């Protein structure tokens, strides 16, 4: 589930903008 | 009391109709113009139905505001959108900026947005103003890298999902999240209509950029390949390159001043592709990570309604 | 300063950008208009908003280019975030009614729909109206309310060479005459 991946990535750099 | 969706957007349509009123007689024109010449109303939509698992029996005043402010800011977006491609045809009609002026267009757009922060201010939590205002910021430092992107073929597909998710995603994420917390929902299923949406305007855009080489000149009012003529490297361009070495090089050398027949060969090679369906793929599995999630909501005609919908959103093709 | 803070705030926002056209930033309207009793963002904030839309009115008379539009609204959406943090909702409601007003005014200009009575009271109100909603918000009512026409003093050195932007289809004649013949008038 390569969304499994990204979606994750996006989360992280909406915190550690 | 069974919640009619279409009912629903009527009230909603009538309320925008009332909203778009000026002391400005051509701001009023062109907000109708622009209003009645129709859209989907998709934001809207969304938040009447995510509200429905909340604790009211019926539908708030409070909410149909949202929903009233939701669709006059994706309107200020079409009409600015509009004045910055050059574009001809807005839902059949000609765009404001042409029907009158540069001007004019600029300034429904900002009185669009203004209305739509009028309407907002119906929702009492400083909380959602403070998130629907910061992701607007994304929404447009958004458009803008992809303004910056335009014509760039070494861009990578991690982003150009991050940016299909500050430019469309957003905007349906924002529609559902706000929606449950207009209706006072609680922690769990508010994250998870958040979540719903963001898939679903995820999957939304990703069947727009396929639509934009399968479609036709006539039901897309504009040419097709449209997004390449200006330079947008959207999914299925991308997925064409990482397993065509020459179609890699034939987008690396391609821009604006190209001649139309370079554009004609590219996007009449990513048609008889794979790349249509794999990106076509994407925007399903997307659909399913929300229609899993719909599933773990409770059981009554508001479900029915958002399963529905999601349904048809994916299995669309217009 | 409110201008100094301003052009820090428009600079975080702006980041990733490669390059943006200009950005005049009203330095009066900054200036004087520091009657500081009043918060801090909901200083920037009335700055902010005037500055996005000075920046669009522009944008079609010196001729920037359309992807300056997006500059515009950045700067827009940064003024309600800042909205956002004044926490003051009420604000938020004279505020936005400024805002569509102001708007609604302009393209009345841009559309030769108003007399000269008429033009004239539209510029004090594109003029003065952020500034005057915004102080006499914070700094007591009846506070700018009383001298509303002289705040419209700060306009005191931009001899008649001050051409509006949004007064793009007017002629030079016409504008240093209509805000000469209220000037000499709004004083006394």
């Amino acid at each position: 589930k390569h969304y499994l991946h990204d979606i994750q990535k996006s989360y992280l750099k909406s915190r550690g903008n | 009391a069974k919640l009619n969706m279409n009912n629903e957007i009527k009230k909603v349509e009538q309320r925008l109709e009332k909203a778009i009123k000026s002391k400005d007689s051509v701001l009023e024109q062109a907000s109708l113009h622009l209003l009645s010449s129709g859209g989907k109303r998709v934001r809207p939509a969304f938040v009447i139905l995510s509200s429905q698992f909340g604790k009211d029996e019926q539908t708030s005043e409070q909410t149909y505001q949202v929903a009233v402010a939701l669709e006059l800011i994706h309107m200020a977006t079409l009409v600015h959108d509009d004045v910055i491609d050059k574009s001809d045809k807005r839902r059949g009609k000609l765009t404001i900026s042409k029907k009158w002026d540069q001007t004019t267009a600029i300034l429904t757009g900002n009185f669009l947005l203004a209305l739509g922060l009028e309407h907002l201010m119906a929702v009492k939590d400083n909380r959602v103003h403070q998130l629907i205002s910061e992701s607007i910021v994304d929404v447009c430092r958004g458009e803008l890298f992809q303004f910056q992107d335009q014509f760039n073929s070494q861009q990578t597909i991690i982003n150009y999902l991050r940016r299909i998710n500050r430019k469309t995603a957003l905007l349906i994420q924002i529609s559902t999240e706000v929606g449950a917390i207009t209706s006072q929902s609680d922690k769990e299923t508010v994250r998870k209509l958040k979540m719903i949406g963001h898939y679903i305007g995820m999957s939304f855009q990703i069947i727009d950029d396929v639509l934009d080489f399968t479609s036709t000149e006539k039901k897309l009012g504009k040419p097709v390949g449209s997004d390449l003529l200006n330079g947008h490297i959207t999914l299925p361009i991308l997925l064409e390159m990482r397993k065509n070495p020459d179609f890699k090089l034939k987008i690396e050398q391609l821009r604006r001043d190209s001649e139309r027949k370079e554009f004609e060969e590219c996007i009449q090679i990513i048609r008889k592709s794979d790349s249509i369906d794999e990106a076509k793929a994407v925007s399903s599995k997307y659909l399913s990570k929300a229609l899993n999630l719909i599933s773990e909501l409770p059981d009554g005609h508001p479900k029915s309604l958002l399963l529905s919908l999601t349904k048809k959103m994916g299995s669309r093709n217009t | 300063t409110t201008v100094s803070k301003l052009e820090r705030q428009i600079e975080e926002r702006l980041k990733g950008v490669s390059e943006y056209e200009s950005i005049n930033i009203n330095h009066r309207l900054g200036k004087l208009l520091d009657s500081y009793d009043i918060p801090d963002v909901a200083k920037v904030a009335c700055l902010t908003i005037d500055t996005s839309m000075r920046h669009l009115d522009d944008i079609t008379y010196n001729h920037l280019s359309k992807h300056s539009i997006l500059i515009g609204d950045l700067i827009s959406a940064h003024f309600y975030t800042l909205l956002a943090e004044i926490n003051d909702l009420s604000f938020q409601n004279e505020i936005s009614k400024a805002i569509v007003e102001i708007n609604e005014l302009k393209s009345s200009l841009h559309h030769q729909a108003l007399n000269d009575y008429e033009i004239s009271q539209a510029i004090v109100k594109i003029e003065t109206l952020f500034p005057y909603i915004t102080l006499s918000h914070f700094g007591i009512n009846i506070d700018e309310s009383e001298i509303y026409n002289y705040l419209f003093e700060d306009m005191s050195d931009y001899y008649p060479s001050y051409f509006k932007k949004y007064n793009q289809s007017e002629v030079k004649h016409y504008l240093h005459d209509i805000q000469k013949s209220y000037l000499k008038s709004r004083g006394n």
